[PDB]
């Protein structure tokens, strides 16, 4: 299961 | 068999001259792949790599996908963003990779949790070991952190890696439970080639062995011994096992003295072989 | 940025046996950035029906794929693997050695 909902933007 | 882990790799490369970033996810339990997506793919969609994971239904995919296709997006911003940091031309191909994931010991409780991330094949950005801090590498990257502390991204990660992570780690280590709960332990034999009339290469082999951690040592006389020796990296065999072997060269007629030893989750003692053949 | 040269074993999946159905594999690792040409030759001749794994990192940011196809082992028959990636200056090629 991945981590959600969205990584940020460096 | 004891510890185990979730892991998610992400490769995301630029493609200057058209389009999108080639973009790879892949996520493993342990050393076994259990899904993939591609964005060259025909499918779209976030797809099984082993049987256990067929079963889960169909708003598992859906969000999967929708995770996975969002996660590329970011990768594809992030490409842009480092070019400029980093002063780069528009010209050339990058790269982007991050991991992340959560390790649980025999006890199937949280032990640890990471999150990485690299450009151009060099550390960026990671997470330190309390999930509350970050380590950046360079000034590029120290802008990132501030980006990122502001945001409190480091909270958010750590409750899904000693959260979430860790209970679909286990989910998925029950329902794959007759492969990710079997330890394959190493099938081993020992092998000679005269290299002259006056010396021979004992070569000790490691097979068809899962997981992947092993250690395969040569000892004279009770003894360890480097020198004179070889070891080859661990290999995938392609059905899911692993192999290794370790050789030594030694005086034709001193093979006795000899001997491998074997050390793999799958063996409640070491193994060791002679050559008395 | 860093380029790194890739390292490569060629092997069976299944101890060799002449006559006998088996799966030869080619195994890059250690490699960046990750473009990579790969191809399995049976007599210096390219295989067709070559599959490969999904892209994936080491602890070091490394990349590794293993290619693979079903093949069978004769005595006179050479199997090989050749590589080719930004950091070689011809691609390299790896002859299969049923010992190693
Ligand atoms: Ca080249």
């Amino acid at each position: 299961r991945q981590f959600g909902p969205d990584f940020p933007t460096i | 068999m004891g510890s185990h882990s979730m892991r998610y790799f992400f490769t995301s490369v630029s493609r200057p001259g058209r389009g999108e970033p080639r973009f790879i996810a892949v996520g493993y339990v342990d050393d076994t792949q259990f899904v993939r997506f591609d964005s060259d793919a025909a499918s779209q969609r976030m797809e099984p790599r082993a049987p256990w994971i067929e079963q889960e239904g169909p708003e598992y995919w859906d969000g999967e996908t929708r995770k996975v296709k969002a996660h590329s997006q970011t990768h594809r911003v992030d490409l842009g963003t480092l070019r400029g940091y980093y002063n780069q031309s528009e010209a050339g191909s990058h790269t982007v990779q991050r991991m992340y994931g959560c390790d649980v010991g025999s006890d199937w409780r949280f032990l640890r949790g990471y999150h990485q991330y690299a450009y151009d094949g060099k550390d960026y950005i990671a997470l330190k070991e309390d999930l509350r801090s970050w380590t950046a590498a360079d000034m590029a990257a120290q802008t990132t952190k501030h980006k990122w502390e502001a945001a409190h991204v480091a909270e958010q990660l750590r409750a899904y890696l000693e959260g979430t992570c860790v209970e679909w780690l286990r989910r998925y280590l029950e329902n794959g439970k007759e492969t990710l709960q079997r330890t394959d332990a190493p099938k081993t034999h020992m092998t000679h080639h005269a290299v002259s009339d006056h010396e021979a290469t004992l070569r000790c082999w490691a097979l068809s062995f899962y997981p992947a951690e092993i250690t395969l040592t040569w000892q004279r006389d009770g003894e360890d011994q480097t020198q004179d020796t070889e070891l080859v990296e661990t290999r995938p065999a392609g059905d899911g096992t692993f192999q290794k072997w370790a050789a030594v060269v030694v005086p034709s007629g001193q093979e006795q003295r000899y001997t491998c030893h074997v050390q793999h989750e799958g063996l409640p003692k070491p193994l060791t072989l002679r050559w008395e053949p | 940025m860093i380029q790194r040269t890739p390292k490569i074993q060629v092997y069976s999946r299944h101890p060799a046996e002449n006559g006998k159905s088996n799966f030869l594999n080619c195994y890059v690792s250690g490699f960046h950035p990750s473009d990579i040409e790969v191809d399995l030759l049976k007599n210096g001749e390219r295989i067709e029906k070559v599959e490969h794994s999904d892209l994936s990192f080491s602890k070091d940011w490394s990349f590794y794929l293993l290619y693979y196809t079903e093949f069978t082992p004769t005595e006179k028959d050479e199997y090989a693997c050749r590589v080719n990636h930004v950091t070689l200056s011809q691609p390299k090629i790896v002859k299969w050695d049923r010992d190693m």
